[PDB]
């Protein structure tokens, strides 16, 4: 019989993480991209969606 | 015979460096065997000739030192490789450059910028850490290791004969590794 695909997976358990960096490395407590801000003085908002 | 010796030439290993144990020249000898005496007074006028230029080369070149054929080379005796210091040309200093991503303008592409006026440009040492030891190129066999002209061979004490001549032998173990 003719056929076709599904491609669906589940990773449970765990959390996704975005770290908040340059190359996403994960190298310490803070991160240079994390403390960039305090080398200027922003305090701006976000949007996600 | 033993007073115009057909010269123990070497052979180079190109793995360790080291010379490979010599062996007598058979490889270049005339076949005067078929000659009168105007011409066996004239061959041994020509090898007479060839030990005395390996021994006015043996002078000008090579290293002089105790133990031919070594195991360990020092450092100083091996040619280096001593190049000029890499000069790097940076790009863009970033201790302007990232103040003018934080005022809100993102860069692309890429004087050499038109935002920062300065360009600082660094150089490093190019040679190794430490000096090279132990074991000797093609260049340097081609250099040293002159096919040793042994005048009235094997003729003294066990121990005082050159025992590298053997191409088995190890340099400071008075003996063949052989098969264990």
């Amino acid at each position: 019989v003719p056929s076709l695909t599904q491609k669906k997976f589940l990773c449970d358990r765990t959390m996704w993480r975005i770290p908040f960096s340059s190359n996403f490395m994960s190298m310490g407590a803070l991160t240079d991209l994390g403390q960039n801000m305090l080398y200027a003085n922003s305090a701006h908002a976000l949007d996600m969606t | 015979s033993k007073e115009i010796p057909t010269p123990y030439m070497w052979s180079y290993q190109p793995q360790m460096g080291l010379a490979a144990g010599a062996s007598q020249d058979y490889s270049s000898r005339m076949n005067w065997l078929s000659a009168g005496p105007h011409m066996i007074g004239r061959v041994n006028g020509i090898r007479a000739t060839r030990n005395q230029i390996l021994l006015e080369q043996a002078a000008l070149t090579s290293t002089p030192r105790s133990q031919l054929n070594p195991p360990n080379w020092p450092a100083v005796q091996v040619y280096q490789e001593n190049p000029a210091p890499t000069t790097v040309l940076l790009p863009r200093d970033a201790e302007a450059e990232v103040q003018m991503t934080n005022s809100g303008a993102q860069l692309a592409g890429g004087g050499r910028s038109s935002f920062t006026p300065r360009q600082a440009y660094l150089t490093l040492q190019s040679s190794s850490s430490q000096p090279r030891s132990g074991g000797i190129g093609t260049l340097q066999f081609v250099e040293e290791f002159v096919p040793s002209v042994y005048f009235n061979p094997f003729s003294g004490a066990p121990g005082l004969y050159p025992d590298d001549f053997i191409p088995n032998y190890d340099a400071v173990s008075e003996s063949v590794d052989g098969y264990d």
